[PDB]
DNA sequence: TTTTTTTT
């Protein structure tokens, strides 16, 4: 009969080490106490979410410890049980709060207007959390220290979904993982408030189940003063409220074993951390993992089997200041940064630097413009790769995929054009047709590869035609009329038709494309593979040295680090140059000069296609992005002539032959 | 005294202030709240503006008060019951509605006015409150914004049929037949236990009599959150705002609406069986006021003054597409679709629509798709999208819950369509658009699903050349390669051409590097534009003349002497209709029908289109 | 069964 069970833990004398903790811990070594000071903040109503970090609860461990204590050991104590320690950190935290500092925020908050009033009126008597207005959290330990060690079995080290057991019940524990899908926010009641005008009581209902049962009725004492009994209103302002989300992560391939199908965990967030996932990306995410209880008939159905979900107290992303700022100008001093960015993108490819050019333009991408009148034209590039096979064009394409935060890979056969761009699922609940975002809309903001472009549907092909030119994606399709912003870079690897390119052929011919599609391309490169003894040669050895050695050949080059290229790709996009009228001048010039060229180059040997304003917009847009590289205010004349140069090599590969 | 709970808004101040903000706030508040002294009138600004609406609305005799934010922010009296209303709203509108109510009390008693104070007592005065607060995201709210107005934007996805409000519970004894009727309280009721007569206080007699019972009317409306406040990441959503009173049916599908109302939330019964509610809450918001996405007698005269304007007609093709460079006949075409033609719905043969039909079918890179953007931009009613994207179903009617969904047409029905990318459209989908077009009406046909709908609406098509360059060597027929019968649907049918003319290429160049030198870079006011649009439509009505008609005769009779379909002759007649309606004519003019010959042929490009061969001399077009 | 994107 609920026997008692001795177990080696005081919850009283942890509390007192969690106060002496939060009172006494400042962060000196980094640098009134820290967790003071955040309380204070609070007490302005500057801050609602409080973080715990584990790893200051070691630290404060390791003083106390030096110093000789009978320490509870908290660090390692809260992993086991998390949740009731989170309630003993609140509690402490309301009996250290601090009292109001310089002006309160409650010029109107109803609760501090009546919950006064209400005390005045009676001069727990309401629950804690009714007044709690800071969401409390926990922050992982870190893994760098790992002092635990023997302790640190694998706490911080993140776990694949199928990785958990049951066992981990009731612990904080760490999962990466993709977000597969993600709730919309939803309001929920800590605690409800029901009003009745008999008592004029305003009794205080807190719920902590899934769902709950209304009173209904007074055990306020004025109704039981007079013997009336009450009619219990809710009181949607006098009842707490917290911001509520679901999201599902789902477990890695890399993860998943061979043959296993990934298993994906629901995982609840509240309060501040709602919102901060995004669906589809990667994250590690640490919180408390709990049973999920049910309904009493579904209960009394599963027994003592039970759902379980994670509640997140914290979440790390792999991938999206001052310090950003330093090491920008470590690379910007050392100079030639954009050619030294050429040659460390793939640095396992060798050659072709002028395709890591082009391509280093392309993830920098190219200023979007709108106009007074509202025209808006696309700042995104797009670039075509059409050469023969197993030159290393998938390498590239995935390489740039991994380089971009927000790259995403695809080939034209695996990929279908509805699911490339949108597709609507009939039937994901009530036989409902829904959109579901796209490939494309997987790579908003992003780069989008498809490989055997040539091999991709002629039919998708056209659907892709808007996308790229224009950003926003239309669909009609039955039940659903509906636009999405969808901007995205695209860039494409195909080869020529019957495999390789046929110097007899037109350049046209090889490529096989509609001249819709060619033009809505910013750069096509015509690639080829010519065999050449002495670069034979020295690709072989470059290869070689990269079997032997994981690492390139060096090759007096140094080439910048994946995270440091990102940053610098982001400082140098927030630019947004504006070119001179001199330049103009001279595009104009040029522009013309190529028109012509074309008005009198239809020979089939050397017939590119004739020149079109897309692609006077998109010399435009290369030397924008060449001048965000150079990071200048203006685009100069010098990144107008590096562009005619960049598309005049592309189309001079062939004629040079 | 008479404070709201939780607030200390005292209920007396807030009416003495709401009061003087009614009478004694002169719209010169608003003004000089606004700044824009230079364009203050003393008439208007020293009006005691809420006094003469007052005035207006007992002339008019509504109870429904719109009032703006910035009225509230100009009266030092009632700004701060501005703040008030935000945080408290419901409270706030009930106060100032009595407000209203006993002030137009007062000024009918005051005024001595021979008027029934019983009706204004019986008026049940509301206040409209719009422009409450800056327009945020949808998708940003957050519970704690709960219990207050929030001025949101939106498109109408769907609505409601209205549905009955339970207002007043009507109660009958089963004894003594003696009847109360229980008021809703919080949408609930609490039934008397026993008689209201203590002569029979029968228990549990009493019993709930539904019709005898008041209701009132509710309806519900499915709102998408407009694409510039949603981010990239995910898709729209939508809120299924509750609409009620005169309100209810206020909108159509497809409705570009800026409301502002109080956000609500709510239980939901976790078991239908039992009281237990989920802990999470459905949410829904009560719009207090709505506004749609009088022609002034100045804007008026700004009309009839452009109308007096000679370049009316090229200065309006140039404004509808500032930014474009050159097309100034394609410009001239869409402008003439804009203003459409004159509805004569015969009383036998059928309706005759004046509606304009207009494909872009040329080579790629010509802006098609951007002048598509502009178009949707511009009418109200505006329907974009892909024939990719675009599904038949969807595009007209997609069977539902058994229910049917409004398609692509359905939501420009009375107003302008765009489908991109048409040529790619399927040609089943095409089949699909040809009748439809044809009768402006959708024929439905299906297993427990058969009727007809209204399909009035134009459409302007984007299409390319089989060959992806129009190929001068293909007859232009060839080039286009679409049903001989969808061609002939279309009134019009540009073929623009990417001529390689170094002045024209000079000067295109020019005009977007221009563009590019200014960050963020004559025609009129857009606004000012589609006013002018609109009046011409619903007050300018074109009506065929003499010299019109024998000219109309004759230049068909040239065309089939010259192939030239009836529609053709449907076609300029309708074009020179719309002509008309540019001129602001309520009488056609053999001017409107030269016109409309010479823009046929030009789209077609007939001065270049060679007399055989049903090609195109690339030369000759734009010599 | 009928209507319906979507993939096979
Ligand atoms: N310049 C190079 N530097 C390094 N590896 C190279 C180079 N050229 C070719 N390779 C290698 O040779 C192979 C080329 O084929 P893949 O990279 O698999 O695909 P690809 O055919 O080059 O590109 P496609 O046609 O779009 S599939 C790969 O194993 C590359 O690693
Ligand atoms: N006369 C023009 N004035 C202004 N911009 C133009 C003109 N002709 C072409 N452009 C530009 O050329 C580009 C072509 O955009 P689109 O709208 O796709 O062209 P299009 O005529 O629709 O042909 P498609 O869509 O490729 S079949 C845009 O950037 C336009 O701004
Ligand atoms: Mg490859
Ligand atoms: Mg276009
Ligand atoms: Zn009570
Ligand atoms: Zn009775």
């Amino acid at each position: 009969a609920l026997p008692s069970i001795q177990l080696p833990v005081d919850y009283n004398n942890l509390f007192n080490e969690i106060t002496d903790f939060l009172v006494t811990f400042k962060q000196d070594t980094l640098s009134g106490p820290k967790y003071m000071a955040m309380l204070q903040k609070v007490a302005n109503r500057e801050l609602n979410s409080v973080i715990i970090d584990l790893d200051d609860i070691l630290q404060y461990q390791n003083e106390k410890f030096l110093q000789g204590t009978q320490a509870d050991d908290l660090v390692s104590a809260i992993q086991q049980n998390a949740n009731h320690f989170t309630e003993l950190f609140c509690r402490a935290i309301d009996n250290n709060m601090p009292l109001p500092t310089k002006e309160i925020d409650y010029k109107d908050d109803v609760l501090d207007v009546i919950l006064n009033q209400r005390r005045l009126r009676n001069e727990e008597l309401f629950p804690p959390n009714l007044t709690r207005r800071y969401f409390l959290y926990f922050k992982p330990l870190s893994q760098n220290c790992a002092r635990r060690y023997r302790k640190k079995a694998i706490s911080s080290k993140p776990l694949s979904v199928r990785q958990i057991k049951g066992d981990f019940l009731g612990q904080l524990i760490t999962v990466r993982g993709i977000i597969t899908r993600v709730s919309d926010v939803k309001p929920a009641v800590e605690v409800i408030a029901y009003t009745c005008d008999q008592c004029g009581y305003e009794v205080f209902q807190e719920v902590n189940s899934r769902t709950f049962t209304p009173l209904s009725e007074c055990t306020s004492e004025e109704c039981s003063q007079n013997q009336t009994k009450g009619q219990l209103f809710m009181s949607t302002r006098a009842s707490k409220f917290s911001a509520f989300q679901e999201c599902k992560i789902q477990e890695l391939s890399q993860q998943v074993p061979v043959g296993h199908i990934p298993r994906s965990l629901n995982i609840h967030v509240n309060g501040t951390l709602v919102r901060s996932l995004s669906p589809g990306d990667i994250v590690d995410v640490t919180g408390i993992f709990l049973p999920a209880p049910y309904t009493g008939f579904k209960a009394l159905k599963a027994g003592l089997l039970t759902e379980t979900y994670l509640e997140a107290q914290f979440v790390r992303q792999h991938k999206k200041t001052s310090d950003v700022e330093e090491r920008v100008m470590e690379l910007i001093t050392s100079g030639d940064v954009y050619n030294r960015l050429a040659k460390s993108i793939a640095p396992e490819i060798y050659g072709n630097l002028d395709v890591k050019k082009a391509l280093l333009l392309l993830l920098v991408g190219g200023v979007d413009k709108r106009v007074g009148d509202g025209m808006k034209i696309r700042g995104d590039i797009n670039v075509c790769l059409m050469g023969d096979p197993g030159v290393a064009k998938s390498q590239l394409l995935k390489a740039i995929c991994k380089i971009s935060p927000r790259g995403v890979y695809t080939t034209g056969k695996g990929s279908s054009g509805v699911g490339l761009t949108a597709a609507v699922m009939k039937d994901p609940v009530t036989d409902e047709m829904i959109l579901e975002g796209g490939a494309l809309v997987l790579a908003d903001n992003g780069i989008c590869c498809i490989d055997e472009f040539d091999k991709m549907d002629e039919s998708d092909r056209t659907a892709i035609h808007e996308v790229m030119e224009q950003q926003t994606i239309s669909i009609s399709k039955a039940g659903i009329n509906t636009t999405l912003n969808a901007r995205t870079s695209i860039l494409a690897a195909a080869n020529p038709l019957y495999g390789r390119y046929n110097p007899r052929l037109s350049p046209l011919d090889n490529i096989n494309l509609p001249a819709a599609l060619l033009s809505r391309f910013d750069i096509l490169f015509l690639m080829l593979d010519i065999p050449s003894r002495d670069d034979d040669e020295k690709l072989a050895e470059h290869v070689t040295y990269v079997h032997m050695h994981n690492k390139q050949p060096d090759l007096d080059f140094t080439p910048v680090e994946p995270s440091k290229m990102r940053e610098y790709i982001a400082y140098a996009k927030t630019k947004r140059p504006v070119m001179s009228e001199a330049v103009n001048d001279y595009v104009v010039q040029a522009y013309i000069r190529l028109r012509q060229d074309s008005k009198r180059e239809m020979d089939s040997k050397f017939s590119f296609g004739q020149a079109t304003p897309r692609t006077l917009l998109g010399i435009i847009r290369l030397s924008q992005a060449l001048a965000k590289l150079r990071l200048a205010d203006m685009v100069d004349i010098d990144d107008v002539e590096e562009a005619l140069r960049l598309v005049r090599v592309s189309k001079e590969s062939l004629y040079q032959e | 005294l008479r404070i709201i709970w939780g607030t200390n808004v005292s209920i007396q101040e807030c009416t003495t202030n709401f009061r003087n903000f009614l009478m004694s706030f002169k719209y010169k508040f608003r003004k000089i709240l606004d700044e824009r002294e230079e364009f203050i009138n003393n008439t208007t600004d020293e009006e005691l503006y809420y006094i003469k609406q007052l005035n207006e609305m007992r002339e008019l005799g509504t109870s429904n008060l719109n009032l703006d934010a910035r009225n509230l922010l100009a009266y030092k009296q009632t700004e701060d019951l501005y703040h008030q209303l935000l945080n408290y709203p419901q409270e706030v509108i009930s106060i100032m509605d009595q407000t209203i109510k006993d002030c137009m009390v007062s000024l009918i008693v005051d005024n001595n006015l021979d008027y029934d104070l019983d009706e204004i007592e019986t008026k049940f005065y509301k206040v409209r409150p719009y422009n409450v607060g800056s327009c945020k995201g949808m998708r940003e709210l957050n519970p704690n914004d709960i219990d207050k107005l929030i001025n949101l934007k939106g498109l109408v996805l769907r609505s409601t049929p209205v549905i009955p409000d339970m207002k007043v519970a009507f109660f009958k004894c089963n004894v003594c037949d003696h009847t109360m009727a229980v008021e809703i309280d919080r949408g609930v009721i609490q039934e008397p236990a026993r008689c209201e007569r203590i002569d029979c206080n029968e228990p549990n007699s009493m019993s709930l009599i539904h019709n005898r019972c008041s209701f009132a009317d509710k309806q519900v409306i499915k709102l998408q959150e407009t694409p510039d406040f949603v981010p990239d990441g995910q898709t729209p959503h939508s809120i299924s705002l509750c609409v009620y009173d005169e309100l209810v049916d206020s909108c159509r599908a497809g409705d570009r609406i800026e409301v502002t109302g109080t956000f609500r939330s709510i239980p939901i019964r976790a078991n239908s069986r039992q009281r237990v509610l989920k802990s999470l809450y459905k949410t829904y918001v009560d719009v207090v006021h709505v506004k749609k996405v009088q022609i002034t007698d100045q804007d008026l005269a700004k009309i009839r003054e452009v109308a007096a304007r000679e370049d009316l007609y090229s200065l309006l093709a140039r404004s509808i597409a500032p930014s474009i460079y050159e097309l100034e006949d394609v410009k001239k075409g869409i402008l003439l679709q804009l203003f459409g033609g004159t509805n004569k719905t015969f009383t036998k043969g059928g309706r005759y629509r004046g509606d304009i039909n207009i494909l872009l079918c040329g080579d790629p890179s010509t802006s098609k798709s951007q002048i598509l953007q502009y178009v949707h931009k511009i009418t109200p009613r505006g329907v974009y999208t892909s024939g990719k994207g675009s599904s038949a179903v969807g595009l007209t009617a997609y069977i539902t819950r058994l229910v049917l969904e409004s398609g692509a047409l359905v939501l420009s029905d009375g107003g302008v369509c765009c489908i991109d990318e048409f040529d790619k459209m399927s040609d089943s989908t095409r089949s699909v658009l040809h009748e439809v077009m044809e009768q402006q009406t959708i024929s439905i046909a299906k297993a427990g699903i058969i009727t007809t709908l209204n399909a009035r609406s134009s459409i302007l098509a984007s299409a390319n050349p089989i060959g992806s360059r129009y190929n001068p060597n293909l007859p232009v027929t060839e080039n286009i390669d679409l049903p001989p019968p969808l061609l002939s649907r279309f009134d019009l049918v540009y073929l623009v051409l990417d001529k390689v003319d170094e002045k024209n290429d000079r000067e295109l160049a020019k005009h977007l590097t221009n563009l590019y030198l200014e960050d963020k870079p004559d025609v009129l006011p857009v606004e000012f534009l589609t006013m002018y649009i609109s009046y011409a439509k619903e007050h300018i009505h074109p009506i065929i003349t003499e010299a019109a008609k024998t000219e109309l005769v004759r230049a068909y009779v040239g065309m089939r002497k010259m192939t030239a379909t009836t529609r053709q002759l449907e076609s300029m007649i309708r074009l020179a209709e719309a002509h008309a309606k540019m001129k602001l004519k309520n009488v056609v003019e053999l001017e409107d029908v030269q016109e409309a010959v010479r823009l046929i042929r030009s789209a077609i490009k007939d001065y270049a289109t060679d007399p055989k061969t049903g090609k195109i001399d690339m030369n000759l077009v734009q010599t």
